[PDB]
This record gives C-alpha cells, sequence and structure tokens, in this order.
C-alpha cells in the first residue's frame, strides 16, 4: 500500500491477488403452492370455497 | 381483507329469479 511505503519499505510481491466477495449460501430450496396462496390474502383462498356450493345448493334445491 | 370481499353489491340476482307466481 502506497501509504505503507512511507514508513518502511517494501520488497518485491510473492504474491498478488484481489478483492474477493463472501456471501452466505442459500443453499436452494423446495418449490411450493403455499407460496402461491399468498400474493393473495390467505383468507379469500378458503372464500373461493363458500360460494361455490352457495350456488350448488340453490340449483339443487329448485330442480322442481 | 385487501382489496376485496364485498358480497353486498353480488345478491341482487338471487332475489331475481324467484318468480314462479303469474
Amino acid at each position: 500500500t502506497h501509504v505503507r511505503e512511507k514508513a518502511i519499505d517494501f520488497s518485491k510481491p510473492f504474491m498478488t491477488l484481489g478483492v474477493s466477495i463472501l456471501y452466505r449460501k442459500p443453499n436452494g430450496t423446495n418449490p411450493s403452492v403455499f407460496s402461491f396462496l399468498n400474493p393473495l390474502s390467505p383468507d379469500i383462498w378458503m372464500y373461493v370455497l363458500l360460494a361455490y356450493l352457495g350456488v350448488s345448493v340453490v340449483l339443487f334445491v329448485i330442480a322442481r | 381483507q385487501k382489496i376485496g370481499g364485498i358480497f353486498i353489491v353480488l345478491a341482487a340476482g338471487l332475489v331475481l329469479s324467484v318468480l314462479v307466481a303469474v
């Protein structure tokens, strides 16, 4: 380092390497559909199940 | 509730298709 040359003297370099990037590894993941339940609110995914039979039982009772 | 949940606008046709009396 050029400031470290100003109090002591360097010899020839034995190794010349650079700055690498350390980061922690996420170690992968699995595919999932609970992840797909998330961009909508999770109560609405159960709210889909509600009015389907609201149409269905009304269609069942007026078969007359 | 995030965007919706209104079952109130939807219930108009439920009372509409009951008409069987002449």
